[PDB]
């Protein structure tokens, strides 16, 4: 599950080894490689390791659907994308391999889907937005819930918005806080330290009954 | 006979010449006679100064009867001993807190809680502790007091001191001191809600 070095193979790809009917059938060659990767990648190298990808062309040119898949999921029509996404859902179940990560893969997917079309914006719209993921309303917005678990702007929502507004601005006055906060339990420790010092040299302990 | 100049002592001979006696080693009696009523003329009177070592390693031959009918009388020149003879380094008067205090803190609640002793009292406490309001058994009793018993006052003033310099030093203290310490600490500041100070 260290899936970088695995896609960092991925790529490497060589159809001049060209035969191995153990290897991995170019269906599952390519798919299974670049979506390794596709879970793994970071957009801009991928897209290096992707749209200049040459070692690969071959493993590139092999399944279109994945192909095209990735380009227009870069792209963002995230709907169908999504779409032979979770349909390819029950083939990589067929892969028996595709199988074991599926949940993996499809979890990393729809959240980097969110990482893609999320970043440039300042106030999160749904609703066409909505339209295309093909999440119902709560269902959209408790996607958005999941978010908020673990979610990186400092966002909020008028539900009657159906909206999110993103993060927010000054990180300057946060700083300020942890650095009370900080303060705080650094006073903390050391009175408790000042104590400690006390108990130690007042020879003080418990002893056992 | 037993006090000729030992009354002379705690009246007359504390901080005088080789009169060094009770002080050092540390209470409703302190002679147990018929005239335990003679056990209230001077004692509480004037300071517990350098008048230490001596008469108490003499006088630990009787150790009875620490609860005589004093409980106001002799208590009366005690709560005297907190405001006029509070001393000089009144850690040791711990001895007749530990012997009678405690013996008083039984009978506290045991009557009702402590109705007497704490508002003056607290003043040869703080004569006691030197410094930080520094750390006694008196908290103890008191402070289980003002936890459990319905008056949370007196130590209102010693919240949150960050108090110290404990006395080992020839006892002075125990485990159980500290141990109620921060116990009665978390268990306030849950009642009083500052829920951090006592988690700490």
């Amino acid at each position: 599950r260290k899936y970088k070095q695995a896609a960092k193979c991925l790529l490497l790809a060589s159809f001049d080894h060209c035969d191995f009917p153990e290897l991995l059938s170019p269906s599952n060659v390519a798919i299974y490689g670049g979506l390794c990767a596709l879970a793994t990648f970071d957009r801009q190298e991928l897209q290096r390791n992707v749209i200049s990808s040459s070692s690969f062309k071959l493993f590139l040119e092999l399944e279109p659907q994945v192909r095209d898949i990735i380009f227009k999921f870069y792209e963002s029509k995230y709907a169908s994308c999504l779409k032979m996404l979770d349909e390819m859902k029950d083939n990589l179940l067929l892969d028996m391999y595709l199988a074991p990560h599926v949940r993996t893969l499809y979890t990393q997917i729809r959240n980097r889907a969110l990482i893609q079309y999320f970043s440039p914006y300042v106030s999160a719209d749904m609703h066409r937005m909505a339209a295309a993921f093909n999440t119902t309303v709560a269902a959209l917005e408790d996607e958005l819930t999941q978010l908020i678990l673990e979610g990186l702007i400092s966002a909020r929502v008028d539900s009657h918005s159906k909206i999110l507004y993103a993060r927010d601005v000054d990180q300057r006055s946060t700083t300020f806080e942890k650095s009370l906060l900080m303060g705080k339990e650094f006073q903390r420790r050391a009175k408790a330290m000042m104590l400690r010092a006390a108990v130690l040299r007042n020879q003080i302990h418990v002893k056992s009954p | 006979s037993a006090l000729e100049q030992f009354v002379n002592s705690v009246r007359q001979l504390s901080a005088q010449g080789q009169m060094t006696q009770l002080c050092e080693l540390i209470k409703s009696g302190e002679l147990l006679a018929k005239n335990l009523s003679h056990l209230d003329t001077v004692l509480g009177a004037l300071d517990v100064q350098e008048h230490s070592l001596g008469v108490l390693a003499v006088l630990f031959v009787k150790f009875s009867m620490p609860s005589v009918p004093d409980f106001e009388t002799l208590f009366s020149q005690v709560q005297l001993f907190i405001s006029t003879c509070n001393g000089e380094h009144i850690r040791y008067a711990t001895d007749t807190f530990a012997g009678l205090c405690h013996q008083l803190t039984n009978a506290l609640v045991e009557r009702k809680q402590p109705l007497r002793g704490i508002g003056i009292l607290k003043q040869a406490i703080d004569k006691m502790q030197m410094n930080t309001n520094q750390l006694t058994s008196i908290h103890a009793d008191l402070c289980q007091l003002c936890l459990l018993a319905k008056c949370f006052k007196p130590a209102l003033p010693y919240l949150d001191v960050d108090m110290m310099d404990i006395c080992k030093e020839n006892g002075a203290y125990d485990a159980k001191h500290f141990l109620c310490y921060y116990y009665y600490g978390g268990m306030i500041y849950t009642g009083l809600k500052n829920f951090e100070r006592a988690l700490y």
